RNA sequence: AAUCCUGGAUGGAACGA
RNA sequence: CUUAAUUGCGAUAACGAACGAGACCUUAACCUACUAAAUAGUGGUGCUAGCAUUUGCUGGUUAUCCACUUCUUAGAGGGACUAUCGGUUUCAAGCCGAUGGAAGUUUGAGGCAAUAACAGGUCUGUGAUGCCCUUAGACGUUCUGGGCCGCACGCGCGCUACACUGACGGAGCCAGCGAGUCUAACCUUGGCCGAGAGGUCUUGGUAAUCUUGUGAAACUCCGUCGUGCUGGGGAUAGAGCAUUGUAAUUAUUGCUCUUCAGCGAGGAAUUCCUAGUAAGCGCAAGUCAUCAGCUUGCGUUGAUUACGUCCCUGCCCUUUGUACACA
C-alpha cells in the first residue's frame, strides 16, 4: 500500500529514527556536545544526555521531511520556549543557532538533507527513501 | 529498568571539600550541595567522568569521587571550555580558575575590600550595606 | 457681542439654514467667564448626521 | 527526605509477595505504604510489567494504573 | 520617491493641513473658507474656496 | 431516616434580604391535596420536586 | 483625549482607511497614453506600470 | 459487528465499539441510572456522548446548565484555580484516569459510583439570613436540586484538590477516593463532613 | 426591550390609512411594498415599519 | 469528470476545508490518516461524524482535509463539522435527499456544532482593563 | 350533574465640622 | 400598565414642537447566488521525488498550462422584523415558551452623544492667551558635569511565586491584530563562525506578493524528579563575553558560571467580573539608538455561579417634612 512519515505518529517515529542513527553511529556529535543547554532560555543541559542529538536530528530529519525549505532561524523559532526571566514575565526566545546548524551540516554530511534553492535545506530523496523505509520498519513494530 | 539488589556499604554523608554531600539522593544535586558548584557544573563533571548519573550518592566509589573531585579542582586540564568558570581572568593573575570551596566566601570579601581599598563606589555601597547593582532604594 | 451673534444667526437663517448656534464664551462685562448661547432653529448633536450635515 | 531511597535487601522480597494482593497499584499506593519511594516506584512498576505480575490499563505519564493479574 | 502608500496619504493629509493653516492666516480678511488639492500628471492643482475673488 | 418529597406547583414570589430566597407552594405525592408553603435557596422551576427534612412548617413572608 | 495627565485615563482610536485596487491591461500605446489622460480623479493616487515579467 | 476494513487503516479492534452502542470506549450510559428519584432532571444521561469536551453554550439561559452532561460539569469544576484555567484537556484525562480507578476498585459502572456520589452530597437543608434590619438570625429553608448538584460538584472537587494539595496522592487518586466514600455514606469524606455540617446547622437554626 | 417607536408606529399608522388595499398580512411582501413606496432611509427601519404594519393587520382583521 | 464536492467548517479562526470525492474508503487531513488526529483524546471527536451514520458511508468516497488558523481544539471541531457538511454535500449533488435528511437527522440529533457553526466571536477589549469586561482595580484612597 | 367558605405584624448601634 | 429608555399604550387644561434616547455610523458573526482575482487559493494536466506497485499515497515544481472561485479578499446587495405557533395582558402597548434560523438579552461590542454646572485639571502641548515678574556676571538660548533613580519609613497600580491537574529535558507547532529603508540606511530570509548573546557575505521587501504558513506561549507524547525550602521561587552578589550609543561609571540591556534570600496560600480590610466573558497564555504596536514587569489592541485554552434584590454603597421619578440655599 506505501507508506511515508505522515503515516506514522511523530513521537514513535522520532524515537525509532533517533534510536537508528545513535545504531548507525555515523552522523557526528560535535564535541561540545553535553556542554550546552540547546537554548539561552533554558536553564539545563538535556537529560537524555548520551544522546539527543540523535533525537534532534531525527527531529528535524521529520520537520524537514514534512516542510519545503527550512533554515537555521526556522529551527531556532521552533525549538526555543519560554525564558522564566527571573521576577519579570516570560518571553519567547529563540534556541541555540550552533546546535541546529551543525545539526544540519551533519545531516548534509550522512546525505539524508541537502541544500536548497532558494535558500534554508531541502530533504533529499536519498534522505526521503531512508525516513520512508525507517517509517515502514516503524509501523512494522507493531505486527 | 530492573531492579538491582545493592548492598549495606552504602554510606550516605560521604563528603568532599569540607561540605557533608548527602546521601540517598541523586549525585548531581548532592554536589550542588557544595559551594561553588550548580546544577549545570555538576552534571558537566560528572559527565566528563563517566558515571551512571541514574545512581545515587551513597553509591559512587572513592576512586571515582576523587576522580571527580580531581575534575572540580583541575577542570581546564580535562577540556572545560574555560567560559563554563566563575572567576574568569582573575584579575590577580589574569587566569581562570574555578572557586569551588569555602575559598569562594574568601574571594568575595576580598574583592570587596579590594574595592574598599581604591574607593570604588560599589566598595562604599557594600560598606552600607545598600543596593549595589544600581536599584532603586525606596523599597 | 450680541448683535454680532444675533447678526450672525439672522444670516444664516435667511440664507436658508436649518439651523444655527453660536456659543461666545470668556470674559463678558466682568472677570469671571461667562458662556453667553445664541440659537435659532434647530440642531441635533448625536450620530453621523453631525459628520453629514452640520458644519463646526 | 524521609524515607525508602533504595531497598538494599529485603523489600524486593516484600514487594513480589505484596504487591499481587492490591486491587489498584500506583506510584501513590506503594508509597503510601511507605515503601519505595516515587523513583523506585516507577522502576519496580515497569519491572512488575515486564515479568506479566500486574495487568496495565495505563496509558502516558504521571499516572499510572496496575491492577492484579489472573 | 519610492516611498510606501500609507506614509504618502499621511503626507498628503498633512499637506493639506498645513496648507489650511497657512491660508486661514494669511486669507482671514477674504472669506476664507477651505481649499482642495486635486493631484494630476504634469502639474497639480489648489482650489481655494473663498467669498471674494477680488483681494487673493 | 425519614424524608418527605415535594412537587412544586406554583412558584410565589422572591423573597428575603438579598433576595436569595423564594416562596414555593408545594404539594407532595405521598397524601397529595395537602399543599404547604415553603423557602427555597437555589433556583426553581415548578414541576420541580423538593427534598423536606420536615413537612410539619409553613414559612412567613420573610422580611 | 486629554491634552493633560488628569483624569479617567480614557482613550481614543482615530482610524484611516486605505483602499487599494489593481488592474492589467493589454494594450497598444496610443491607447496607454489615452487611459492615462483619462479618468483624473481628487482624492485618488494612480500609479501604471509596463512590461510586468 | 463485522468489521469494515477501508482504504485508511481504521483500528477495526475498536472500530468495533465505535459504530456500535454509544460510550466513552468503556462504560455505557444503558443500565446506568441516577438510583434517587428528585434529581431525576438534572442528570443529563440519555443523552449519551463520548468524551467530556462538549465546547456547548449552557452558561446562557437558564437551565441548559442542568441539560449538560454531569461529566463535563466536573471536568468544569476540576478546572479551576488559577493555575488550573483552562486545562480542561488535563481536567479530561484527570476524568478519565478517575473512572479508570474507580473501576479497578469496585468493578461497577463509575458513571452510577458518581451519580451516587452526588445524590448522596447533595445537602437537602441549608440556612440563609433573613433581613431584620440589622439584627436578624439564620433561617432554615430548602434546597433546590439543581443547588444540591452544584454544591455536590464543588464539594467534591475542592475536598479532592485540598487532599492532592501537597500530597504525593495525585488528584484523581483523591477525586476517586472521595467519589466512593461518596457513593457510600462512608463519613471520610470533605463533602459529607460538609453535607451533615450544614444540615444540623439547619435543624439548629430550625 | 422590545418597544417600538413613534416613528414606526406612525408612519405605519400612515400607511395603513391609505394603503390598506394592498399590504398583504405578510412581512416580506409587505416589506417590498414600503420599499416601493416610502422613502425610507434605512433597511432596518423599513423592516421594523412591515412588521408594526403586519401586526397592525392581523388585530385589524381579528377586529 | 470525476464527482467531487468541497466544503469547509469554522471554529474561532480555523477554516477546515474538505473535498470530497469518489473514490475506495480513504480518510485523511492534512495529509495523514485521521487514526491519528491530536491530542489522543479528542479523536473521537473527530470519529463522531464517522460512526453515528455508520462506517459503511465512507467506502465509496475519498475524504482530504486541510486545515489552517486558530488551535489543536478549534481546529478539531473544523475538521469534524468540514467532514460533517462533506458528507451531506455529497449525498445532496450525488445521492438522494432522503438520505441526506436521514444523515442532517442524526447529525443534528447531537449537534455538538456539527454542521451548523458556533456563533460565539471574541468580544473586544476596551481601555481600562486587561480584557472586555475586566477593569483595573482601583484604590480610592 | 356534583359542589359549604376564607388573607395577615413589629425587629439594636450611627457624635462632629 | 409597559420599556434599557418622558420608550410606548393611553389618560388628560392642554395643543402641537424641538433636543436628548432611539434612529444613524463602524466593527463582529450568514450568503456553495452577482463582479472578479498568478500580490489569495483550489483541481487537473505536464515534469519530477519517495513508498507501493494493481489502479494508489504523500510531496516538490515558474514563466508547464487550462478551468474554477468552496476556502481568502473585497465592492454592490440580500438577510432579522422578535418571523410563525401557543400562552398571558384592559386583551392595548408589550412579556414568557417552543419551532425554524447563521443570528431571537435595542443579535454582540463600540463611536457620536442633551440642558445646566464644577470657581475639577491643564498657562509644563500650542507662535492659544490678559496681567505681573525677568530681559544681557538674564529664571532667554547653548556647553560641560551631576540630579530627577538619591533611603530609617508609610501608601497605591502591578510582576514573579509559595509547587506533583506540578516542575524540568526531549518530542510540543496551531494563531490573529500589526509595522517596516530616498536621498535612506528600517523588517530582515538563506549560508558561514561562535555554547550563548551575537558577528560576517549575500538576497527579498517602499509591502495581501519579503521579514512571515510572524511554524507565540500556555498546551499534548515520552521520560527524570518525589515531597524534602527540594532539582521547582529566583531575590541579592562576584567574575567574565557581546550589542546599542559620542559617553553606560550610582550596574542601559542581553548571554554564561557561581552565590541561592524571603515566601509554605497571607489577618483586619478590599477590587474586578455573568459569556466565548472571568481567569490563565503569549504576540504586535506605542514610546524607542538601546531598555518593559506599563499601556493600547490581537488572538489561543476556556470554568464555576445568579438570570434575582434593594440589605450596604449609590442612581431616577413621585408624595411628604424642613428652622437647610457657598444647600
Amino acid at each position: 500500500p506505501g507508506v511515508s512519515v505522515r503515516d506514522v505518529a511523530a513521537q514513535d517515529f522520532i524515537n525509532a529514527y533517533a534510536s537508528f542513527l545513535q545504531r548507525q553511529g555515523k552522523l557526528e556529535v560535535p564535541g561540545y556536545v553535553d556542554i550546552v543547554k540547546t537554548s539561552s532560555g533554558n536553564e539545563m543541559p538535556p537529560q537524555d544526555a548520551e544522546g539527543w542529538f540523535y533525537k534532534r536530528a531525527a527531529s528535524v530529519a521529520r520537520h524537514i521531511y514534512m516542510r519545503k525549505q527550512v533554515g537555521v532561524g526556522k529551527l531556532n523559532k521552533l525549538y526555543g520556549g519560554a525564558k522564566s526571566r527571573g521576577v519579570r514575565p516570560y518571553k519567547h526566545i529563540d534556541a541555540s543557532g550552533s546546535i541546529n546548524r551543525k545539526v544540519l551540516q551533519a545531516l548534509e554530511k550522512i546525505g539524508i538533507v541537502e541544500i536548497s534553492p532558494k535558500g534554508g535545506r531541502r530533504i533529499s530523496e536519498n534522505g526521503q527513501r531512508d525516513l520512508d523505509r525507517i517509517a515502514a520498519q516503524t509501523l512494522e513494530e507493531d505486527e | 529498568s530492573l531492579v538491582v539488589q545493592e548492598q549495606g556499604s552504602f554510606q550516605h554523608i560521604l563528603r568532599l571539600l569540607n561540605t557533608n554531600v548527602d546521601g540517598n539522593i541523586k549525585i548531581v544535586y548532592a554536589l550542588t550541595t557544595i559551594k561553588g558548584v550548580g546544577r549545570r557544573y555538576s552534571n558537566l563533571v560528572c559527565k566528563k567522568a563517566d558515571v551512571d548519573l541514574h545512581k545515587r550518592a551513597g553509591e559512587l566509589t572513592q576512586e571515582e569521587l576523587e576522580r571527580i573531585v580531581q575534575i572540580m579542582q583541575n577542570p581546564t586540564h580535562y577540556k572545560i571550555p574555560a567560559w563554563f568558570l566563575n572567576r574568569q581572568n582573575d584579575i590577580t593573575d589574569g587566569k581562570d580558575y574555578h572557586t569551588l570551596a569555602n575559598n569562594v566566601e574568601s574571594k568575595l570579601r576580598d574583592d570587596l575590600e579590594r574595592l574598599k581599598k581604591i574607593r570604588a563606589h560599589r566598595g562604599i555601597r557594600h560598606f552600607w550595606g545598600l543596593r549595589v547593582r544600581g536599584q532603586h532604594t525606596k523599597t | 457681542i450680541r448683535r454680532a451673534a444675533y447678526g450672525v444667526v439672522r444670516y444664516v437663517m435667511e440664507s436658508g439654514a436649518k439651523g444655527c448656534e453660536v456659543v461666545v464664551s470668556g470674559k463678558l462685562r466682568a472677570a469671571r467667564a461667562k458662556a453667553m448661547k445664541f440659537a435659532d432653529g434647530f440642531l441635533i448633536h448625536s450620530g453621523q448626521p453631525v459628520n453629514d450635515f452640520i458644519d463646526t | 527526605a524521609q524515607h525508602a531511597v533504595i531497598l538494599d535487601q529485603e523489600k524486593y522480597d516484600r514487594i513480589l509477595k505484596e504487591v499481587p494482593t492490591y486491587r489498584y497499584v500506583s506510584v501513590s499506593v506503594l508509597v503510601d505504604r511507605l515503601k519505595i519511594g516515587g523513583s523506585l516506584a516507577r522502576i519496580a512498576l515497569r519491572h512488575l510489567e515486564k515479568e506479566g505480575i500486574i495487568k496495565p490499563i495505563s496509558k502516558h505519564s504521571k499516572q499510572a494504573i496496575y491492577t492484579r493479574a489472573t | 520617491a519610492l516611498i510606501s502608500k500609507k506614509r504618502k496619504l499621511v503626507a498628503d493629509g498633512v499637506f493639506y493641513a498645513e496648507l489650511n493653516e497657512f491660508f486661514t492666516r494669511e486669507l482671514a480678511e477674504e472669506g476664507y473658507s477651505g481649499v482642495e488639492v486635486r493631484v494630476t500628471p504634469t502639474k497639480t492643482e489648489v482650489i481655494i474656496r473663498a467669498t471674494r475673488t477680488q483681494d487673493v | 431516616t425519614p424524608v418527605t418529597l415535594a412537587k412544586v406547583i406554583k412558584v410565589l414570589g422572591r423573597t428575603g434580604s438579598r433576595g436569595g430566597v423564594t416562596q414555593v407552594r408545594v404539594e407532595f405525592l405521598e397524601d397529595t391535596s395537602r399543599t404547604i408553603v415553603r423557602n427555597v435557596k437555589g433556583p426553581v422551576r415548578e414541576n420541580d420536586i423538593l427534598v423536606l427534612m420536615e413537612s410539619e412548617r409553613e414559612a412567613r413572608r420573610l422580611r | 483625549k486629554t491634552p493633560n495627565g488628569e483624569g479617567s485615563k480614557t482613550w481614543e482610536t482615530y482610524e484611516m482607511r486605505i483602499h487599494k485596487r489593481y488592474i492589467d491591461l493589454e494594450a497598444p500605446v496610443q491607447i496607454v497614453k489615452r487611459i492615462t489622460q483619462i479618468t483624473i480623479e481628487p482624492g485618488v493616487d494612480v500609479e501604471v506600470v509596463v512590461a510586468s515579467n | 459487528f463485522t468489521p469494515v476494513v477501508l482504504a485508511t487503516p481504521i483500528p477495526e479492534e475498536v472500530q468495533q465499539a465505535q459504530t456500535e452502542i454509544k460510550l466513552f470506549n468503556k462504560w455505557s450510559f444503558e443500565e446506568v441510572e441516577v438510583k434517587d428519584a428528585s434529581l431525576v432532571d438534572y442528570v443529563q444521561v440519555r443523552q449519551p456522548i463520548f468524551v467530556a469536551h462538549t465546547a456547548g453554550r449552557y452558561a446562557n439561559k437558564r437551565f441548559r446548565k442542568a441539560q449538560c452532561p454531569i461529566i463535563e460539569r466536573l471536568t468544569n469544576s476540576l478546572m479551576m484555580n488559577g493555575r488550573n484555567n483552562g486545562k480542561k484537556l488535563k481536567a479530561v484525562r484527570i476524568i478519565k484516569h478517575t473512572l479508570d480507578i474507580i473501576n479497578v476498585l469496585t468493578d461497577q459502572n463509575p458513571i452510577q459510583v458518581v451519580v451516587d456520589a452526588i445524590t448522596n452530597t447533595g445537602p437537602r437543608e441549608d440556612t440563609t439570613r433573613v433581613g431584620g434590619g440589622g439584627a436578624a438570625r439564620r433561617q432554615a429553608v430548602d434546597v433546590s436540586p439543581l443547588r444540591r448538584v452544584n454544591q455536590a460538584i464543588a464539594l467534591l472537587t475542592i475536598g479532592a484538590r485540598e487532599a492532592a494539595f501537597r500530597n504525593i496522592k495525585t488528584i484523581a487518586e483523591t477525586l476517586a477516593e472521595e467519589l466512593i466514600n461518596a457513593a457510600k455514606g462512608s463519613s471520610t469524606s470533605y463533602a459529607i463532613k460538609k453535607k451533615d455540617e450544614l444540615e444540623r446547622v439547619a435543624k439548629s437554626n430550625r | 426591550g422590545r418597544v417600538r417607536t413613534k416613528t414606526v408606529k406612525r408612519a405605519s399608522k400612515a400607511l395603513i390609512e391609505r394603503y390598506y388595499p394592498k399590504l398583504t398580512l405578510d412581512f416580506q411582501t409587505n416589506k417590498r411594498l414600503c420599499d416601493e413606496i416610502a422613502t425610507i432611509q434605512s433597511k432596518r427601519l423599513r423592516n421594523k415599519i412591515a412588521g408594526y404594519t403586519t401586526h397592525l393587520m392581523k388585530r385589524i382583521q381579528k377586529g | 469528470a470525476v464527482p467531487s464536492v468541497q466544503t469547509f467548517g469554522k471554529k474561532k479562526s480555523a477554516t477546515a476545508v474538505a473535498h470530497v470525492k469518489a473514490g475506495k474508503g480513504l480518510i485523511k487531513v492534512n495529509g495523514s490518516p485521521i487514526t491519528l488526529v491530536e491530542p489522543e483524546i479528542l479523536r473521537f471527536k473527530v470519529y463522531e461524524p464517522l460512526l453515528l451514520v455508520g462506517l459503511d458511508k465512507f467506502s465509496n468516497i475519498d475524504i482530504r482535509v486541510r486545515v489552517t488558523g486558530g488551535g489543536h481544539v478549534s481546529q478539531v471541531y473544523a475538521i469534524r463539522q468540514a467532514i460533517a457538511k462533506g458528507l451531506v454535500a455529497y449525498h445532496q449533488k450525488y445521492v438522494d435527499e432522503q438520505s441526506k435528511n436521514e444523515l442532517k437527522k442524526a447529525f443534528t440529533s447531537y449537534d455538538r456544532t456539527l454542521l451548523i457553526a458556533d456563533s460565539r466571536r471574541p468580544e473586544p477589549k476596551k481601555f481600562g482593563g486587561k480584557g472586555a469586561r475586566s477593569r483595573f482595580q482601583k484604590s480610592y484612597r
